[PDB]
């Protein structure tokens, strides 16, 4: 520990390594980059570091300038600003991406050219502590609590648990209390009662005898995004999406007619397959256990949302007969009432009940049977 | 044995992070006991109490200005056209088990965090800890409470009801339409474009839940880091010299102490939140830029503002084919109060001409100048602040229906006059009282 | 300073006549 | 400073001691709070600790209850639940606040009744460090710099401060350059081309001879078709409120209409305040140089938002003619063609000027002949 | 929309006895809600990333 | 001139606060050279540049299930109804200058 005035008696080199000393760090090698004054190389280094920093600055004020004068507007397809617009992006990235990552190719040039080679030891001084720190630091906790007489007052004590863990258990409860919500509470009005959600969709009627259409999406936003299907209008080997669609609902001219389609479409277990089995094929069908009756001819119905985890299974190919689920690759055999038969899917999809009306549109001949979509622990 | 767990845990973490010693001088730090050494407590107590509050609220709110129709529980309201941010503010209060509750315990930590600031503030002014060497925390501290002040008013705004609406309108929006060159410059890029807009209020929201707490936050760990090591400051008494603090140790007094009234500052905050309703938004509807309510309920840690709108006279400029609006003075207003707050401690040091350090508090009598000066910069606030409940204050002496701004415009010059005579003619007879 | 667009006027008010309306689509 | 053996044979209240002098902190004074264990002053107090902790386990087992079992739902005013209802909030705080707070008071009351009383002083090392951590750190960092010989290569200096300036100034622009946006692009179209929006307004022609109604709101704005209004229609000393309405805006049954009649009622220059002035009070009258022939016999328009900040100004007093601004209380003398007369307010309320068509109902007869709303820098 | 949809989704209510209890306190009701946006915005602006910051 | 402002600048710090000693312990401490020891500031960097690139996104978000109706300059989706999250994701990378840019680096990161 030396003195004011040796301290100012110290050079440079001295001092840091006392510094070091007194941090427990040893510098056992430190030489400079360049011992040899005055040579080409040395002034051939500091040019190639320099230029990777004027590569950065350059590339920091391309960054400035494309961004402030480059074309950025989006322009639509076949226009002939498209082909500039297309560069607007990507000239933001090389420029900004080029800048600096040229600073850093200059830094790190710097460090290993001009910043002299160190190595450096530091003792770790690790593991168990000091027994004069643990002994004093121990004995403050321990006379904290010996001497707070907690210990011994038991009816405090117990007062204090109870106290804070009712407290805990109450502001608990509050806290998530209205996160929580009953799955199994009636709100859908059917045709013989409120009913879950999970028991319900877009086909469920809502009084007896009402009559819902299998109604295809045009594809435009409005002006009757759903209309009205006829037998004749889907081909052998042809599949479309149908919706449950009402007399009710309008053709969304309305506001209120509108968020009513707006909710077919959004319904999770509304879309509906239709398929038209090639007629040579009718003799390989087979029907299941109570849906012997629920296809009309050659046109059978079923589900779209995949049994296994809800994406819509809407891969179908004609020949084969096979439904494929996009998502995990599940597959239905769409002759043995959409049997799966390879990957996670175990249970078949759901059966729609179709027929026709006076006027030959296309409509449901009931609800589903069995629920729609992914299973869960309360189903069948 | 709990013993034998104990000592076998606390072996496990000194073998392996050695911090006995770290963690002794923590344990051993020395605390005054002053009652109002309090005051910045309840100030970071109260933010923690928004932490939590606002964490929930998040989970429910839906920030969207889109037009919608209610469909909820509201009966008044049922078929009126409002916006995501409106029903979702009237679900949680509504058709959210404890909506109402936490909404209300929010809006309380709210006005007891930003009370907390200006009463902590006046401490820190009165007793001088704002002197070197802690004339940087006060920097810190500025800018908290200028951080702390449009924190809540953007929250406010959050519900978009009809008297938050007409706040931003005139406020957010009036005030910053009319700067000096610049002003719809600033108000075409925080708000998208014109009143309302379709921006606003996701703007708000992301600015008032995220990023003024962390900056806030971070502020305020880098405010009581200052503190904890440059070990605040003590009253000049028995025992107390400059070179030492006199008080409790953190074991196991301090930290009984602080962590107990940590509850007492939750449970008035909950007593509030349930018992005394604020915010009432269903009585109001909807924001309509056609409609606007008379009858409101204007905060008080962003009501100063509003008092100065109407007391300041409609002085305009209009300098070669332009105009500089009334709004103006008022904005500027805002730059210098709080250029002068912040910049207090350089000003002071420049006029008193000490820079020396120090450690005991100055007593507000030993310098009357200043103790003057704070009691008319707060008597100046409160009229500011009672200056825009002139609706009811007109109907209470009938003399006139427009000579209660008059009263202000007089008495803004007046009575902060009288109140630095009176506080600086008491400072001096305090001091000779025991001399 | 007082609005410089802003004074009043002593000239008698005409009665504005019918309006007829343009359609321009 | 001890060896292990000493250390062996301290006991607790000298390691204490031993702990505290170390961080500097010297205990003067330790006292229990009890001198004479078994009184019954102390059992007295310490049953009142109890009480207090028991009454927040209490209390916090009620908020457990009533969140779980109280009516919560909100009902209507004038209902057999309104009043269980209403005292559903203030029961959660009530049985959550005062259990947490009895739970500190509790613990104050411990902490000092119990816990013994104590005054340290600990030593502050405050002001400068002494002397030789200054100059070792002084010297760690002056070698640093010099060792890197930065200081005497101004070529790679130079290019540094120009690199990252140069990439600084790109990447803030760029960081805020899509949060500019120019107040007075042309974007609204207008009769005479495009102008900007602070320029126009919903009574803004799009077209030489557009016709447009002063109509009436049937409930609320935008929510309920607009209706045509006759001079016929306001008494005297009437105040009606107005939107600009084009018949091709439809009465809202549409969708597209309903749009429209919603952007009519969430146009911030667009409500006009129409008011009919008594016969014996046009004597009374001071027009304003350019809008002489604005009104339309005793029938004056003025636009409801405020010069001021931009409050709609809904306040209307018949018996002085006045218009107030419920915001910041501004006087509006509408016989002086809305002049402000007291307030914050300086500039009058602009005037629309207002005729009939052939079908006798009344319409705007053209634009403000001033904008409308808070003033601006580019005002007049 | 579709990955939510399976995972988030059929995977949790899937769970047996309480999983069709955690898809509703987390969905606001059956998919897709009109909450879950605005959930998942808060959760990923501000909650998790502030974890992982306290963390780092 | 700049010396004399480090200095002074210096001197007024370790007068306040004195961190002599405790910085001289941050700048002395010893860091071992690998290069497999970068490998967990490259998942720093990302985080710091996510955080960046996230409070530029949060300016210009609005995380609604709304229905709407798109009205932006993207053709191909006109008319077509979706919802207010869907509607400002289109605008970030259309309708705000660099926003496509921000949007692709915040998800690179
Ligand atoms: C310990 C775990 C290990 C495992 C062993 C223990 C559990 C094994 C023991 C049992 C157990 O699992 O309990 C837990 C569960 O409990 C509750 O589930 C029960 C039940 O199980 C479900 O199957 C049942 O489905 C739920 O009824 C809902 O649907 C009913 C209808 O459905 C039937 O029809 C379905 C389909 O067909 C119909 O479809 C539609 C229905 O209309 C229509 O289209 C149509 O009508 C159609 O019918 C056709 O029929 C014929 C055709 O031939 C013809 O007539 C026609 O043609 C016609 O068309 C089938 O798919 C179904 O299977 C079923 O058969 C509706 O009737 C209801 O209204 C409602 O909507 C029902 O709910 P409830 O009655 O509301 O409540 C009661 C109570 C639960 O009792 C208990 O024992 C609780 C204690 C034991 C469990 C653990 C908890 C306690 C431990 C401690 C707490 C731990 C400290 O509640 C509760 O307290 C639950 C609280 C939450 C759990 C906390 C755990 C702790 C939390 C922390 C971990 C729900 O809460 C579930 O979420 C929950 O998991
Ligand atoms: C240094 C500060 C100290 C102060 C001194 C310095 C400044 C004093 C010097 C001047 C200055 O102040 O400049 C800054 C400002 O610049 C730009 O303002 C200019 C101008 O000043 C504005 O008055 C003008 O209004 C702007 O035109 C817009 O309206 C025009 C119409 O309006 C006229 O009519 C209005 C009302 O009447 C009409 O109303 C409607 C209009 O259609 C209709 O209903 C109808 O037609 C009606 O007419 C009737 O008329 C008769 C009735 O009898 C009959 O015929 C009929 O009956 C008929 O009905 C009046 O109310 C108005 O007053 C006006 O007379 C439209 O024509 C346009 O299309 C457009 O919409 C215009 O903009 P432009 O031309 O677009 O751009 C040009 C350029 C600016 O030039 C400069 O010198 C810039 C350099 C100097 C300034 C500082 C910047 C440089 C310094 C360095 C950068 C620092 C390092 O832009 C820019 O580079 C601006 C960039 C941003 C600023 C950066 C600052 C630095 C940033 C960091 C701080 C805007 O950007 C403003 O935001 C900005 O503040
Ligand atoms: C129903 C519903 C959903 C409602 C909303 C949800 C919601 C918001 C819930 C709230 C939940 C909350 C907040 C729970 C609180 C529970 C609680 C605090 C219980 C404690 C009860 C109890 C047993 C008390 C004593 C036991 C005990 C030892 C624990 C307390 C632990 C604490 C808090 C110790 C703090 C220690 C400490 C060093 C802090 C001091 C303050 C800090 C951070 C430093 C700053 C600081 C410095 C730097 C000074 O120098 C100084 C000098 C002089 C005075 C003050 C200070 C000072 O505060
Ligand atoms: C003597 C000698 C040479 C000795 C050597 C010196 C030495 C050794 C050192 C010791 C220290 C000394 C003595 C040296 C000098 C130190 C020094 C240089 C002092 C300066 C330091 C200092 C004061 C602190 C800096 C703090 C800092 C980071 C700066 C902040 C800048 C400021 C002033 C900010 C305030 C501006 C502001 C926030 C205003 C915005 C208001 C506006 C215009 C918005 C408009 C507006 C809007 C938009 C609304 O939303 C609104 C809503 C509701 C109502 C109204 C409004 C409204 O008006
Ligand atoms: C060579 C000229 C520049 C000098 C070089 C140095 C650059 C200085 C920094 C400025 C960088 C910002 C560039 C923005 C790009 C640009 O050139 O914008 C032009 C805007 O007019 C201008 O030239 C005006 C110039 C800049 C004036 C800035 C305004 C003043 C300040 C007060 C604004 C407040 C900002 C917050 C800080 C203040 C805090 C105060 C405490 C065109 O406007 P426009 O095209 O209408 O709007 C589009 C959208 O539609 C589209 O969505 C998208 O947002 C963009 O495309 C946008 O431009
Ligand atoms: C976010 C608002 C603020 C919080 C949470 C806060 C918090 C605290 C806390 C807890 C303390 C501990 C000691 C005490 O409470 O007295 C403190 C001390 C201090 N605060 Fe504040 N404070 C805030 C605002 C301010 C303001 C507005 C100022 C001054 C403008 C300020 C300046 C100080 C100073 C100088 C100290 C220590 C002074 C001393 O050592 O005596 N703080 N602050
Ligand atoms: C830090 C200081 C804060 C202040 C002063 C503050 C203040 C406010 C106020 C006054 C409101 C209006 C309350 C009402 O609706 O009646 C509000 C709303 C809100 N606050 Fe905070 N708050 C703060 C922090 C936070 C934080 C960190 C979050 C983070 C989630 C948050 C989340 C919210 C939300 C979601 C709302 C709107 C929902 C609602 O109005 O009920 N707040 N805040
Ligand atoms: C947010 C992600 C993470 C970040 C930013 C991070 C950052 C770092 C950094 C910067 C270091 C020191 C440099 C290094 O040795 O590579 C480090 C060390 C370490 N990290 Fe990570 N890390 C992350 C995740 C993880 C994970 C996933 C593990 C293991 C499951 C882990 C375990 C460790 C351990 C054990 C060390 C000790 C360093 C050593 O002894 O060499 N970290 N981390
Ligand atoms: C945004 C800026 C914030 C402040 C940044 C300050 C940066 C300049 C630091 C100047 C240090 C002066 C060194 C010196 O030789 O003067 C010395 C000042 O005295 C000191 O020892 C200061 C100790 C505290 C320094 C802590 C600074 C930490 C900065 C870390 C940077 C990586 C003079 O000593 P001397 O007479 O040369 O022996
Ligand atoms: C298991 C799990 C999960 O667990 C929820 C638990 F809590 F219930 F366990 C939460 C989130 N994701 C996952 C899996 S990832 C995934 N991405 C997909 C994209 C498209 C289609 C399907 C996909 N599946
Ligand atoms: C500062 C107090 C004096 C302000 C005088 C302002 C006069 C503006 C007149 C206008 O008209
Ligand atoms: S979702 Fe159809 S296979 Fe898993
Ligand atoms: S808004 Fe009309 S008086 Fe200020």
């Amino acid at each position: 520990q030396p003195t004011d005035a040796e301290l100012a008696e110290m050079s440079r080199e001295e001092l840091v390594k006392l510094g070091g000393k007194i941090d427990g760090v040893e510098t056992i090698f430190k030489e400079p980059r360049w011992p040899v004054p005055g040579t080409k190389a040395e002034k051939r280094t500091e040019r190639l570091v320099a230029y990777w920093l004027m590569l950065g600055g350059l590339s920091g004020l391309a960054l400035l300038l494309v961004f402030l004068f480059w074309p950025w507007e989006y322009q639509p397809f076949g226009s002939e600003g498209e082909f500039l617009y297309s560069l607007a992006t990507p000239l933001y990235g090389l420029t900004f991406g080029l800048s600096i990552l040229s600073i850093g190719i200059g830094a790190v040039l710097f460090q290993k050219k001009f910043i002299p080679e160190e190595i450096s030891v530091q003792d770790r001084h690790d593991g168990r502590s000091p027994e004069v720190h643990r002994k004093t630091v121990a004995a403050n906790l321990t006379d904290a609590l010996e001497g707070s007489t907690l210990k011994r007052r038991k009816v405090i004590g117990l007062s204090l648990g109870i106290g804070l863990g009712a407290f805990g258990a109450g502001t608990l409860v509050a806290f998530i209390g209205g996160l929580i919500k009953n799955p199994w509470k009636p709100v859908v009005p059917t045709a013989e009662g409120k009913k879950a959600v999970l028991w319900t969709s877009g086909w469920t009627p809502r009084f007896k005898g009402e009559t819902i259409y299998l109604a295809r999406a045009t594809g435009r936003p409005g002006e009757s995004p759903f209309v009205k299907m006829r037998p004749e209008d889907i081909d052998a080997g042809g599949m479309e999406t149908v919706f449950p669609w009402r007399e009710s609902d309008g053709d969304g001219t309305t506001v209120e007619s509108e968020h009513k389609l707006t909710e077919i479409a959004m319904g999770v277990r509304n879309p509906v397959m239709l398929i038209r089995i090639k007629p040579a094929d009718m003799h390989r069908v087979i029907k299941r256990k109570g849906q012997e009756s629920f296809n009309f001819g050659e046109l059978f119905a079923y589900t779209k949302v995949c049994s296994h985890l809800g994406c819509p299974s809407s891969l179908y190919e004609q020949q084969t007969y096979r439904i494929l689920c996009p998502c995990h690759q599940s597959q239905f055999d769409a002759l043995e009432f959409a049997k799966p038969i390879f990957g996670p899917a175990a249970r078949a999809l759901a059966q729609l009940p179709i027929t026709i009306d006076e006027d030959g549109y296309l409509v449901a001949n009931g609800d589903f049977v069995e629920p729609v979509g992914p299973a869960f622990w309360e189903r069948k | 044995d709990f013993a034998k767990l104990a000592a076998a845990q606390g072996d496990a973490i000194d073998s392996r992070y050695h911090p006995s010693a770290a963690v002794r001088r923590q344990l051993n730090k020395v605390f005054p006991t002053h009652w109002s050494f309090l005051l910045g407590e309840i100030a970071l107590y109260s933010f923690i109490i928004l932490l939590l509050t606002g964490v929930w609220l998040t989970l429910f709110f839906d920030p969207s200005m889109a037009h919608v129709t209610y469909d909820g529980v509201y009966q008044p309201l049922r078929g009126v056209q409002m916006s995501r941010a409106y029903e979702t503010a009237l679900d949680i209060s509504f058709e959210v088990r404890g909506g109402l509750f936490v909404r209300q315990v929010h809006h309380w930590a709210a006005l007891m965090f930003a009370a907390s600031i200006m009463v902590h503030l006046a401490r820190i002014f009165f007793t001088g800890a704002f002197r070197r060497p802690r004339e940087a925390n006060w920097v810190i501290g500025s800018l908290l409470l200028i951080l702390a002040m449009f924190e809540g008013f953007f929250g406010y705004s959050l519900p978009d009801d009809l008297l938050s609406g007409t706040g931003i309108r005139a406020a957010l929006s009036g005030i910053t339409m009319g700067i000096p060159v610049i002003g719809t410059w600033m108000h075409w890029a925080l708000f998208g474009g014109d009143f309302p807009g379709e921006i606003l209020i996701p703007r708000l929201y992301a600015l008032h839940i995220l990023l003024i707490p962390g900056i806030i936050l971070a502020l305020i760990g880098a405010h009581l880091a200052l503190v904890w090591f440059q070990k605040h400051t003590q009253f000049p008494g028995p025992g107390r010299t400059e070179t030492n603090v006199v008080g409790v140790r953190v074991m196991p007094v301090f930290a009984v102490k602080s962590g107990a009234f940590f509850a007492m500052i939750t449970g008035v905050l909950g007593l509030m939140g349930g018992l005394l309703t604020i915010n009432p938004i269903w009585n109001l509807g909807p924001y309509k830029p056609s409609q606007v309510s008379a009858g409101s309920q204007p905060d008080f840690y962003m009501m100063w503002t509003d008092g100065l709108i109407r007391l300041w006279p409609a002085w305009e400029f209009y300098p070669f084919g332009h105009t500089i609006p009334q709004g103006v003075w008022v904005a500027v207003g805002m730059g210098l109060v709080f250029a002068l707050l912040i910049a207090y401690p350089f000003i002071e040091k420049k006029v008193t001409g000490d820079d020396a350090h120090h450690n005991l508090l100055q007593r507000p009598r030993d310098v009357p100048v200043r103790t003057a000066i704070g009691s008319m910069a707060i008597a100046l606030y409160l009229l500011l602040t009672f200056a825009c409940m002139n609706d009811i204050i007109a109907l209470k002496f009938h003399i006139s229906l427009n000579a209660t701004t008059w009263i202000g415009r007089i008495g803004m010059v007046v009575l902060p006059a009288i109140v630095y005579f009176v506080a600086y003619r008491w400072a001096i007879s305090l001091q000779r009282s025991d001399r | 300073c007082s609005p410089p667009g802003e004074t009043a006027s002593s000239e008698p008010g005409t009665t504005p006549a019918i309006w007829t309306g343009s359609p321009s689509p």
